[PDB]
DNA sequence: ACTGTCTGGACTGGTCGGCGCTATGATC
DNA sequence: GATCATATTGTCCAGACAGT
């Protein structure tokens, strides 16, 4: 399973912290467990065995919004 | 030692371009194909079996004999290129192949029939002109300054354009932004055949295959198990072994784990591709498709599947890498990955494709013989059995034609265009004229833009306006292509050099990959001394100049790509090693005392052609004493970047781009003494200069090319002023004495020609002056330059529709129908000559060449070298110009404000040095980035007495008053171009109308319309005027009047022998009404009711 | 194809002395020089007698007739 | 109810000039 | 020789449609 690792310096500017980060897939994801270790990210399986069924869930947890609105990509201030 | 100097530089350029050419690309392509691509094609085919029971023929070498044409009569003669132009004659040669006949086995005695005729190009080794001398080729009829190069077919000059195609048998790869995909697709050619093969990777991870004539892309795992591998692990190690790429293929065979046997990958590609069908069909269907459509280029025997394959993996790894960040993706603009199509591959292809055809048919004329005449007389004399099943012409009538018309088989079209003779440098642009296959109404930004790597081998200025802009090129003048060579020797050199070969060391990350003309032939150790060790091979002579070797060095992958095929675009750099140049003063001098050559100096590794791929490992030094201990290679000549229209440009550095271009595409519509044999050339539309001039201001290559023997232009004393605001928007003044003194004096010349053409059942037409009593009698007068022969007079004025030949045809279907050849009704002049020859057929062909006097006046376009272009505004009698206190009298006269809006400041420049010429008498340097500097310009001219800028005190010509500024006066050449205004005026009132519209015809030739096009309707609509428009497109287009019926709407039928209008459909003989209105709308609703529509005018009262 | 008889600009006449121009140019003096001591003064009729080239031989060999 | 895919249509106007093509394998 | 039936059947945008 995926084991996210992700830069601080981005998680400053996002606004939130990464366990809210977590509260943000444990519903929406309720066939998985979601653990955070300090600022790594890691999954866990509840049933998988099969590599077919990764390729099938890895990407909806990136195409997963955490915040914000869908469709919006760049963001700047005048 | 010294640095050396520009000038040595220059002197080698030009000893190269005398060895060479600037036609050297066409020659040495159809040399090749000559030598040997007739022969390949010929074994390519091999056999032909016909319908005879234990009978074969066998192809053996064939030969091509020197240019002979046999007339009507029969006798056989030696043809010339003069004598094919004039009577209208293709300039070809025979061709003989040997045949020979086996039977039960038993080769039997070759048999020589000729098997066709092939055109010949001109000053190539198989033509007449091929190592003679001026004298000799002026003795022919033939212009000694003339580059041959091109084709004569039906006495029209065919030049045939290069084609940038991409190179064959190689995968690129770039990813689709809107698709969000990564693709990959290699053309794999195979016997004049393409075929695009396509791996394409999803959003999904999973890997597809395009096959053409296959409408669903099937997936790349169902492919693999179907040409040849079975088990998961073939796959599995068949793409490569990095864990990324292991993994990446688990999950596609995982994906694609519901087939894994060859038969239902099969079934499933024979169902996709015939849907319906019984299974045993669909099998053989998709096993013909799989060999014949799955990279053509690898084989067609089920053998070399598996290395398919393989052909597939390094595909997969391609789409594998991008997919992955491992590569970028290549430039498909990179000319590394384009190849350019010259003459000789599509005459190979060509010539490939009327071969095949001519064995199909001498194969079912052999099955008719023997059908027909039985065993008995088709064994008897098996050399005469063959010869007499054989039509050459089948084969003839293919190939010209295909050279007529441009078309080539396979889709492609445009390959064969008419010689371009307006000058000298027209037809120079047209014979290194490179093209492309794009469409020209798309938008290709990638595409016509200008890209790096067309330095030294696209010229970077010179491209046409319009749609045409990008995809049409022209070739530098440095720019030089390769020669096809054995591949075989090759690849056994790389072999013993120390390559281990694929097959026995698999590829691994720690090893360099070695590619041979885009394809993978082994690994080895150490890619830098391998790539070191065949450079100073090439330097040293033991190999080829054809063979380029490059080194690619990423952090993640290591490649070594050989490169020794046809298409590669190559230029000249001197080789530099330790910071100095290999180039010492004495190969210049050798050069120079003609003991050296440019192939001496390319023997010696002094001078190494590179093309893109091999120049992405150099280092170039632009000037000879800016070379550096890091520096590779060393520029020749930096102003040869250019093309042969584009050195024409005095000092091209100092103006705009734009403007650049401009003049660059106007120096081949100048007019000027072109060619020295124009009076006895049959071209239909010719111009010459009465007193053609090459200009003071001139780059040194011109002198190389061959423009100042044959100028294109005249030096005019220009003054940039504003007078009378008739110069005003890029308008020129003249001046009147000027012009009465023959400057810029022209000469148009048109041909027309005239066939005694024999009919059906011994009809013929007859050269004679037609009677009055017979239909058709233009005048009297129209006939009264005739001779008594039905043939004009020479030296006869002439006038529109003024009859030239006398010919009378037979009547269709009463007296003899008229079919003179006339001048056309808005051009004159006087016959120049009268030509009577035969044509092919025998039959009696005359040419007139009527010269007219084009002297210069108002509309007549002039233009300057730097894009400076304009009408002449007003004639100005010699007493109104000004003139400069020196006594000076300009011929031209400029706006101050067209100069620096198109900061046309090397027009300035052109200006000083002309000026600076005429009062020195030395010619002025004015080539690229090696000119002659303004500054110096500035303190000749200080120093000759005049002032630095170049202005000069003039005084009025009306009212005789020193002018208050200091005009600008200097010697800019200006050449006039063929857009006349005598050409381009048209004038229709009444006359012919089209057969179909009842509109007015199209063009000048015809006394044709002007058309008022949708936006002029629309523009009329705008302005609110109804009845203008009426009058506009209906009252004076195609006004008819039409009877329809009132009870249904239908067009009623008026009778005149009955004298009666009456509604067919319907009946109605009293409700008949006459409405007025467009021929097109009733050619409309004849379509309509064509269409199965049927339209019911309801007609209305005006009031 | 032929040197004009008179100068484009002012129409002074050239032709004349064209020919011992060419002659003295391919004798290696200066042509500067020799416009000079021709009375070729004027730098509109030295663009005239320098910028022309001959061709008319070169067009003579090819009969019409 | 969304989503990717298959199918269909258009790709500024005008002008000058040229080149070239629009049959053939049986039958008496 | 002179005739004669036959002569094969490139991109981008928008609307409609199986699939989940
Ligand atoms: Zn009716
Ligand atoms: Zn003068």
């Amino acid at each position: 399973e995926y084991v996210v690792e992700i830069d601080p310096e981005r998680l400053e500017k996002a606004g939130l912290d990464m366990e809210k980060v977590v509260r943000k897939l444990t519903g929406s994801f309720k066939s998985a467990e979601f653990e955070a270790e300090g600022y790594t990210l890691v999954v866990r399986p509840k049933k998988v065995t099969k590599l077919s069924d990764l390729r099938k869930i890895a990407e909806k947890v990136k195409k997963h919004r955490l915040k914000g609105l869908s469709g919006v990509g760049k963001t700047i201030i005048r | 030692e010294p640095t050396l100097t520009p000038d040595e530089l220059w002197l080698v350029m030009e000893s190269y371009w005398k060895e060479k050419g600037f036609v050297r690309q066409h020659l040495d392509s159809y040399n090749a194909f000559i030598d040997h691509g007739l022969q390949d094609v010929v074994n390519e085919f091999g056999e032909v079996v016909p319908d005879i029971p234990n009978f074969k023929v066998k192809f053996g070498k064939i030969r091509i004999g020197q240019p002979e044409f046999q007339e009507a009569q029969g006798q056989r003669r030696p043809l010339y290129p003069m004598d094919a132009r004039i009577r209208n004659l293709t300039y070809s040669a025979p061709l003989y192949l040997e045949m020979i006949p086996v039977v039960n086995g038993i080769e039997q005695e070759p048999v020589e029939v000729r098997i066709g005729e092939l055109p010949i190009m001109l000053k190539s080794k198989a033509c007449r002109l091929y190592g003679l001398s001026d004298e000799e080729l002026i003795k022919l009829g033939e212009d000694p300054k003339d580059p041959g190069g091109y084709f004569i077919i039906n006495g029209s000059e065919r030049v045939i354009v290069s084609i940038e195609d991409l190179a064959p048998n190689k995968t690129l790869v770039e990813r689709d932004e809107r698709q969000n995909k990564v693709v990959a697709k290699v053309f794999s050619y195979r016997h004049g055949y393409r075929a695009l093969i396509t791996v394409e990777r999803k959003k999904d991870g999973i890997l597809y295959v395009t096959i053409p004539n296959v409408p669903k892309p099937v997936k790349f795992v169902y492919v693999m198990r179907a040409l040849g591998l079975l088990t998961d692990k073939e796959i599995v190690e068949a793409v490569s072994d990095d864990p990324r790429i292991q993994q990446v293929l688990f999950d596609n065979l995982e994906d694609a784990s519901d087939i894994s046997t060859q038969e239902e990958a099969l079934d499933y590609i024979g169902r996709l591709a015939l849907p319906g069908q019984p299974k045993e069909y669909r099998l053989r269907r998709a096993e013909h498709i799989i060999d014949n459509n799955l990279l053509p280029h690898m084989g067609v025997d089920p053998e070399n599947r598996r290395a398919k394959a393989y052909y597939l993996g390094m595909m997969a790894l391609k789409v594998l890498e991008l997919s992955l960040g491992l590569r970028g993706e290549d430039d498909k603009d990179h000319y590394a990955n384009k190849r350019l199509k010259l003459a000789g591959d599509l005459l190979k292809d060509l010539f490939r494709v009327a071969f095949g055809q001519l064995v199909k048919d001498m194969q079912y004329q052999m099955t008719k013989t023997y059908q027909r005449k039985g065993e008995r007389y088709t064994f008897e004399n098996i050399q005469r059995f063959v010869r007499n099943s054989i039509r050459p012409d089948v084969l003839s009538e293919r190939i010209e034609h295909a050279l007529a018309t441009g078309s080539w088989p396979g889709g492609r079209t445009g390959v064969s265009q008419l010689l371009d003779r307006t000058n000298y440098m027209s037809t120079l642009s047209h014979l290194r004229r490179v093209t492309s296959p794009l469409s020209r109404d798309q938008p290709h930004f990638e595409a016509r833009d200008l890209h790096g790597t067309h330095w030294g081998r696209i010229c970077p200025t010179e491209t046409p306006e319009g749609p045409n802009c990008g995809l049409v090129k022209n070739l530098a003048l440095m720019s030089q292509i390769t020669t096809g060579i054995p591949e075989r020797e090759v690849r056994e050199y790389l072999m013993k050099m120390g390559v281990v070969p694929i097959e026995e060391r698999r590829p691994a990350p720690g090893l360099y990959r070695v590619y041979l003309n885009g394809v993978l032939i082994g690994t080895v150790e150490d890619g830098r001394k391998l790539v070191e060790r065949i450079r100073a091979d090439r330097r040293a002579g033991k190999i080829s100049d054809v063979i380029n070797v490059a080194l690619y060095e990423d952090e993640e992958v290591k490649e070594v790509y050989i490169n020794s095929d046809d298409g590669r675009v190559r230029r000249p750099l001197i080789v530099v090693e330790n910071g100095k140049p290999k180039l010492t003063r004495e190969h210049v001098e050798g050069i120079k005392n003609g003991t050296l050559t440019w192939s001496d100096l390319i023997r010696m590794g002094v001078i190494e052609y590179l093309d893109a791929e091999e120049e992405e490992n150099a280092y170039v030094a632009t000037w000879p004493w800016e070379v550096t201990e890091e520096h590779t290679h060393l520029e020749l000549m930096p102003a040869a970047i250019l093309g042969i229209p584009a050195s024409l440009v005095p000092y091209p550095e100092h103006n705009a781009a734009p403007r650049n271009t401009y003049g660059a595409g106007m120096a081949k519509q100048s007019l000027g003494l072109g060619w020295a044999n124009f009076r006895i050339r049959v071209d239909t539309r010719g111009h010459l200069m009465h007193y053609p001039q090459v200009p003071l201001v001139n780059s040194r290559i011109m002198k190389a090319v061959g423009f100042e023997d044959r100028p294109a232009g005249q030096n005019f004393v220009v003054a940039v002023l504003s007078y009378h605001g008739y110069n005003m928007e890029d308008a020129v003044i003249i001046n009147k004495a000027s012009i009465e003194r023959g400057l810029a004096r022209s000469t148009f010349f048109r041909t027309y020609e005239a066939e005694e053409k024999r009919y059906l059942g011994g009809q013929k037409d007859n050269f004679e002056v037609p009677s009055p009593n017979i239909q058709g009698y233009l005048g009297e007068k129209y006939y009264r330059h005739l001779d008594e022969d039905g043939l004009i007079f020479p030296e006869s004025k002439v006038e529109g529709k003024d009859v030239l030949v006398g010919r009378t045809s037979p009547p269709r279907f009463q007296g003899r129908r008229e079919t003179s050849v006339t001048v056309r009704p808005s051009e004159k002049g006087v016959v120049d000559k009268v030509i009577v020859t035969e044509t092919g057929d025998g039959t009696k062909l005359v040419k007139v060449t009527v010269r007219d006097l084009r002297i210069p006046e108002l509309g007549d376009k002039f233009a300057s070298r730097h894009g400076q272009k304009g009408v002449i505004g007003l004639i100005v009698p010699q007493e109104d110009m000004p003139w400069t206190e020196s006594g000076i009298v300009p011929d031209l006269i400029v706006n101050p404000h067209g100069i620096p809006s198109r900061m046309t400041v090397g027009q300035l420049i052109e200006a000083i040095g002309g000026k600076v010429a005429s009062l020195t008498g030395r010619r002025v340097d004015g080539t690229a980035f090696i000119g002659e500097p303004e500054e110096k310009l500035r303190k000749e001219l200080e120093e000759l007495g005049f002032k630095h800028s170049g202005r000069e005190i003039m005084y009025d010509g009306i009212t005789g008053r020193r002018l208050e500024a200091d005009i600008f006066i200097g010697v800019i050449y200006y050449q006039r171009l063929h857009h006349m205004v005598a050409d381009k005026m048209h004038a229709r009132s009444r006359g012919p109308v089209q057969v179909l519209t009842k509109q007015p015809t199209e063009g000048r030739a015809r006394e044709g319309g002007l058309r008022f096009g949708e936006m002029e309707r629309d523009v009329l609509i705008g302005h609110g005027a109804a009845m203008l428009l009426i009058e506009r497109l209906l009252e004076e287009s195609d006004k008819t009047e039409v009877w329809v019926c009132e009870s249904c709407g239908h067009l009623a039928l008026e009778d005149k022998r009955r004298g009666k209008v009456y509604c067919p459909v319907c009946g109605e003989d009293e409700r008949i009404s006459k409405v007025e209105m467009s021929y097109a709308f009733k050619l409309l609703l004849d379509e309509l009711k064509a269409m199965v529509i049927r339209p019911s005018l309801r007609l209305k009262d005006r009031v | 194809m032929i040197v004009p008889v008179r100068c484009f600009t002012c129409g002074k006449v050239l032709a004349d002395k064209y020919y011992e121009f060419k002659k003295r140019v391919e004798a290696g003096e200066d042509p500067g020089k020799v416009l000079d001591d021709l009375g070729v003064e004027r730098y509109c009729c030295r663009r005239t007698l320098l910028s022309h080239v001959e061709l008319i031989d070169q067009v003579m060999v090819y009969k019409v007739y």
